[PDB]
């Protein structure tokens, strides 16, 4: 996308056209082979936009003076996004049953919070020091 | 040694506060954040009977002042410097233990004449 | 919403129009790719309300003077609201069986406590300190 | 409702009118989906009446003179009320299956006492401190 | 393939021919028996394109003046690569059944962390001093 | 075969003849009593490959002046290439049933590590010591 | 045999009759009851050649001037061919079931490494001290 | 049996006439109810030589001057050839259905070492001291 995710902030996603939006909808649709496109436009959009906000809010700043983005912003965000849409959609599936098909993921005991619990937050924990305290500071 | 040693008092004779902010697997504390409890804490600002109150996530720790015998460097120190001068020990402001007294005195105060 | 629900307090809802009260129920409406559209409007009504109210009853105010709302206050509210729309549904589903279909989710063993009894209460908990106790004061 | 369930005391509710009543009644009812509509009118009016008295009883007074009742008062009587309306229900379903149909909830090892046992209980929890001991007191 | 994985970078991988990419995805699907030939090229080029940016910036750089990556640089960047493709296909399978025929696999309790969840990552984790803190410095 | 796994570089690898390369894949494939024979030879060759840059990159050098491949570089290389193509084929399979028939296999509870999830890694662990530092050093 | 399988380095094995190695072939499947018919005979070839390299590298030399390899050396490296076949079958089978018939096995997962995980590796692990560490040296 | 098998080293197994060898193996299958009569003469044999070998190399000499093959030599040589031929039966069984005929056998949690792991081994155990440490030296 032009605008990347990482370049756009939670004011500039209201600001960017449909078009603009659609090709960062795009790209995070591509980290599921489902596309999850049983999910309408205006929950994606809802996921993008919140995953901007969670980014300059909860994962933005400095720890000892590095970022606490260490990662890409780019993935991340998608990342980010990614997990929301699969939390909309009810959560990370562990068994799917079928026309006599069935399939089992090897998803359990990841953790307690939030990020842990599905695929794409363990990802986007990688990103982000994995949540750990690195920070330092010192009196003059 | 002796720079060694001035350097050693700075940074290990004294104890310094070590405020560490956040549970233990809880929400990371990030700069800015540090920046205000270090304002509540501050050792400028601080008086000899400050009462302190927190949550449990906030742990006020001690780098100890921890022990080294600087006083028997310095002993060393003057001993090999007096010894390799000629001057008895006691030049140098260090006493030594069983040398003070007796025919062990009169040698040494005998050599220096 | 042009009144976001974070410009919005208990009393401040109460005196909305129908159609805004409606853009932000709509707007909780996206965190779900079911939309709760079996529930009827009261219910999230009384949803976002009872969020409004939590938050700024109970995740207000300051520790160290650092904020405890420390994300974003619209997506905060808008998860609140969601974990209680998920709550007066019966609560988090784990297994779904149907007309021989079958799903499981990655769900259990979050924890005893109320928000994190759901995959929304979850997402709400990183933006409030995940209800750390991180205040101090001095003495003068 | 008009007089709102944190303004009426038990001696109140007894007072009030039917209309009053059924107000305060229909805004509990808004807490679950199914609006439990096969419990009767007299086991909500119990209920309701129980969660007042319990408020004005246990949720009351003060520690280290903070309310122990620090959340919303209205929401908080109103969940006590739902909390208990689910256990004259039998309590809280894990497991519910019908034709074919079948659900489980995230429910289990919620904890041993009483408002640890359902939804609306864990809810309450969060108004009133949950259940911590955080009282002091000085010689003069 | 003619330009390696490990000499492309971000911008690099942008700047590729088709024909360019298509051979480092050819590579990528022979690290899978399926060759995931139901997911489609664009998720192919945005797994990829992500383990090169996640190479570049979480898994780069020195520790006691050793490199991180101390594996083969490609092999890295095909397997993690390929343990993207298989989490945008749902997680790694731990039970499969279809018309009669089922398999399990030995897969689970590797671990809460994501390169642990699945093959391709714990293979990926041995290239990379499986995440350990062997970083040292001296003052001068 | 003429040109020996052991006496192979990757680059050394991808100058070999079709008929050069055939001979070792011939000789991995007498590893398995299926031989993978439903795994295509890219795969195959791509297996083999990567463990002969693994081999050089991961598991050479010395520990205490002692090689690192301890045991014999022809087996050590060869059942690293067969743990790749299992892991290839989608894991070690603990339980397989078909038209009646079953069967279950003791594999399980190897450990989380890479080497240890399938037969083939337990044996070529042999060989590198078992991953343990036996690494000696001193200052003169 | 007429050359033992003791008598036989790896160089010898692969400068043997086609007599010579069958007749060590024939024993090695005197230890089966099956005697892993539907194996071919270059896998069986391939196991007593692995068996016969891991022999003089792996569980050769001294221990405080023991030898490492204590018990009869021709049944250690039958036992040793013997586990490399069944490791090639699959594993060691904990149940099997047919046209109604089962058994399960005493197998119970004996440990995590190479030797243990077949009942002929078990056998093996017995005629080289069981693993242990049993060297030492003086300086002088 | 005239040459008994404790009279019996594994060069004179090998010299025995076919008649010899026989009494010894059918004293051996007296030890199965089964006999297990569908093994061949061939694994029996080989099974009877390993016993005779490993008795010579791995349980004999002393400890603190005492025999380490404390029970009688007979019975401790036909026990370890019968735990033998249950370990070429593919091991000690658990459990057997049949045309609906089940029997569940009190075998399981033996341990994890080779002659903990059937029946017959259990009992040569407890003529070796149950594999314990008792030896004992001095210095002059
Ligand atoms: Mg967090």
């Amino acid at each position: 996308p032009d605008p990347s995710i990482d370049e756009v902030s939670k004011s500039d996603w209201d600001a960017l056209t449909t078009q603009e939006q659609d090709d960062i909808i795009s790209q995070v649709e591509n980290l599921s082979s489902t596309g999850w496109v049983n999910t309408s436009r205006e929950r994606k959009a809802e996921a993008i936009r919140s995953a901007i906000a969670e980014r300059d809010t909860l994962y933005s700043g400095n720890m000892s003076r590095l970022p606490t983005l260490d990662g890409d912003a780019e993935y991340f965000t998608l990342y980010l996004s990614a997990h929301k849409i699969q939390l909309f959609e009810g959560g990370e599936a562990q068994s799917e049953s079928g026309e006599g098909g069935s399939v089992s993921y090897s998803t359990g005991g990841g953790g307690e919070k939030d990020l842990q619990k599905t695929r794409y937050g363990r990802m986007a924990l990688e990103y982000v020091w994995e949540d750990n305290s690195i920070a330092a500071l010192r009196t003059y | 040694n002796e720079a060694a040693i001035n350097q050693a008092i700075e940074l290990h004779g004294f104890p310094q506060r070590h405020v560490k902010v956040g549970k233990e697997d809880g929400a990371p504390v990030r700069d800015n954040d540090l920046r205000r409890v270090r304002t509540i804490f501050d050792p400028r600002t601080t008086d000899a009977n400050t009462a302190y109150f927190t949550g449990q996530d906030v742990d006020v720790e001690t780098l100890e002042a921890h022990n080294f015998d600087y006083s028997a460097i310095h002993e060393m120190d003057m001993r090999n410097l007096t010894t390799a001068l000629g001057l008895p020990l006691e030049a140098g402001n260090v006493g030594a233990d069983g040398l003070g007294s007796g025919k062990p005195a009169e040698l040494r105060f005998a050599l220096l004449k």
